[PDB]
């Protein structure tokens, strides 16, 4: 993983 | 040459492929999510740690990656790649996996249309946050399979596509393993077993039960919200653009 | 080789210095925020997009980083890395200035307190989810500037406090651009005044105290790591923050 965003 | 690449668009099943390829590897199951990450890495992660495997290693290594293959980062393994994976989804089912993924039930047309359409004018996920450098579905499609001697010139391509895997799960786990010479087969059957849609449900709540780095839950066709955007993905789909030149070369017409 | 670092731990006015760098190097003023990321960019902003420079390019390059210098990443550089610009300031105001930027308003009791327990507890953003790999405060300075040397056999090192830009901009800013090589000192002037705290707030949004209040305790906790036998008090000392 390794992943973004902001939620 | 000893580097390889599972390469692959977000949402096309790369946490099973890279799930199943850690247990062949290990012999034993993966208890715990953060496995699949120590397994088979994937690149983006180890970035943001400023981690980075060696460039040009003796023995063969094995990472993931959602980049188009071209994107600068990845030059540095210019020479050192020998293997890619490319492993390739339903553009229709990617769309509706992101939409299982934020949550948002079936009936939120508006909530579901919007990504929809979104999804149409970009071909692919390009404005969605989560992921960054991926390209367009058919941008990835060309740069691992068509031009990945553009970006790695010594480098032997295997495809594979989701809808395969779950016809055929060990037949075709099988075809990645003799690819990437992983070694036996009689591994093959029980990798499978590990990292089935059950086991990785319940492995996925063990690790957040023990408050661990997970990726909220995490683990159909078009009818339901549409005709406007129905007619809309099958003109994508039928169109001229090279979106449509894969999806019908991979069979998705 | 030919590669320059603006290193510096998370919330030590990195973008400050880089905004004022970009106007230099360019002459104009910093037509706004994206801008320094075109100018210096940040490391971790070009490897989120796949981006990286290439090693070894013929040309002089400069980036900015958290990273501490011994992060496997930053290894492509080894050998090409020339020159180091390691931007310190107090720990005190750093941790102050994540409050600020986490939104809390400063009599928010139990909020300051867990994010300034939590500071003390690990010497540093380690358990702040905004960055990653930028280890401790001495830790990324030690590494950075005593142990370069171990990570970029062949580098100069230039360490330069926060707060003496503060007291001196132009001063300060020249001893940086003299270093680099970018030219100069007539430009030093105009680049302060192009990224001026009133410049950069507008650039940020045409594009989209100390520790006495609730101290007793905290302000202890504190004084007793500042006064404590680790290497956040070698720092410290050393850069005046005791
Ligand atoms: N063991 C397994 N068997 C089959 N599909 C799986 C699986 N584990 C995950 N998937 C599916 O792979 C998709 C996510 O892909 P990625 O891991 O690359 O983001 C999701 O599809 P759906 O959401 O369509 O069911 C997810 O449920």
């Amino acid at each position: 993983x390794y992943x973004x965003x902001y939620x | 040459g000893s580097m390889c690449w599972i390469a692959s668009y977000p949402k096309a099943g790369g946490h099973w492929l890279r799930c199943m390829l850690t247990s062949y590897v290990t012999g034993e199951p993966v208890e715990t999510w953060p496995g699949i990450q120590a397994g088979v890495p994937h690149l983006e992660g180890l970035l943001r740690d400023g981690e980075a495997p060696s460039a040009d290693p003796d023995e063969q290594v094995l990472l993931a990656t959602h980049f188009t293959a071209d994107r600068p980062v990845l030059r540095f393994y210019r020479e050192s790649t020998a293997k890619v994976v490319c492993l390739i989804r339903n553009p229709r089912d990617a769309m509706l996996s992101l939409m299982r993924m934020k949550g948002i039930p079936p009936e939120d047309v508006e909530a579901c249309r919007k990504i929809a359409e979104t999804f149409i004018a970009d071909e692919g996920f390009s404005s969605v946050r989560i992921w960054a450098g991926e390209g367009s579905w058919p941008e990835n499609i060309r740069s691992w399979t068509d031009s990945v001697h553009e970006s790695f010139p010594n480098a032997a391509v295997l495809a594979v596509r989701y809808e395969d895997l779950r016809k055929d799960p060990e037949g075709e786990l099988w075809k990645v393993v003799d690819f990437l010479e992983l070694g036996g087969r009689d591994g093959v059957a029980d990798a499978v077993a590990n990292c089935t849609l059950e086991r990785m449900r319940e492995m996925e709540e063990r690790s957040k039960l023990l408050g661990l780095e997970t990726t909220l839950p995490f683990v159909k066709s078009l009818k339901f919200m549409g005709d406007d955007i129905e007619k809309a993905y099958a003109d994508l789909l039928h169109g001229e653009t090279d979106f449509a030149h894969y999806a019908r070369l991979y069979g998705y017409a």
